[PDB]
């Protein structure tokens, strides 16, 4: 026998941590800008048109 | 806003209308006080599914 390593038992590295992938927060921002209004039930009117 | 502008529009997609269906803009039944339309024309290609040829 010998004297190995294994018997200090070595603490390892931290490299950090990371998300594994980039975040999706939708896409409803894009397509149609926010309308903020107060609090309340909101109604609109709309016309089709011609 | 809206109604006026829209009843503006509504004319001149009437004469628009009349002048390539002879149509009357307000029901899908052709007209009897047009005659002749750029619809009626004899130089006809039927379309495929190239659309671009």
């Amino acid at each position: 026998d010998f004297l190995s390593v294994g018997k200090l038992e070595l603490p390892g590295s931290m490299i950090g941590a990371v998300r594994d992938r980039a975040i999706d927060s939708g896409v409803l921002a894009k397509l149609s800008p926010e309308q903020p209004t107060i609090f309340g039930p909101v109604k609109g009117a709309v016309f089709s048109g011609v | 806003d809206l109604i006026s502008p829209a009843l503006g529009a509504s004319i001149g997609r009437a004469v628009d209308l009349i002048a390539f269906h002879g149509i009357d803009p307000a029901t899908g039944k052709a007209a009897s006080a047009v005659h002749t339309s750029l619809n009626k024309t004899k130089n006809i290609v039927d379309a495929t599914d190239s659309a671009t040829a």
